[PDB]
């Protein structure tokens, strides 16, 4: 809620923690901006294994 | 006709400086050894290299347990 650690990915869970299924069920709930789409924008996707 | 009259047990043999014919046959064996010791050299520095690991010695029998990856499902992402 107040801390944050943004050097860890998702990535380096699976294998030490969780697997490669849960590790990603557990990433797709977030939400983060995805760059610019056709006529710029910014736009907003689920999450990934790499984020 | 000979290169010794007195005695005809004497016969020169081609050559370019003292690369008589006996010399190399004499040092054929020495070059089969180096190389043998080179190419072993060259395949003791190479054993971890991913290409050879998976067309070279995972085939062969017993070592080819020991070169393998051992992870379960929970794998690359």
């Amino acid at each position: 809620a107040c801390h944050s650690l943004n050097l860890i990915a998702w990535r380096h869970l699976v294998g030490v923690t969780h697997t490669a299924d849960e590790a990603k069920q557990m990433a797709s709930e977030v939400e983060y901006e995805d760059g610019p789409d056709d006529e710029g924008n910014m736009f907003k996707r689920p999450g990934k294994l790499s984020d | 006709i000979s290169f010794f009259p007195n005695k005809p047990m004497y016969h020169v043999q081609p050559h370019i400086s003292f690369i008589t014919p006996e010399r190399t046959m004499k040092t054929i064996p020495a070059f089969s050894r180096w190389a043998f010791a080179a190419v072993a050299g060259v395949f003791v520095f190479a054993m971890q290299v991913p290409k050879v690991k998976t067309t070279i010695l995972q085939p062969i029998a017993f070592i080819g347990d020991h070169f393998k990856d051992k992870t379960p499902e929970e794998d690359k992402w």
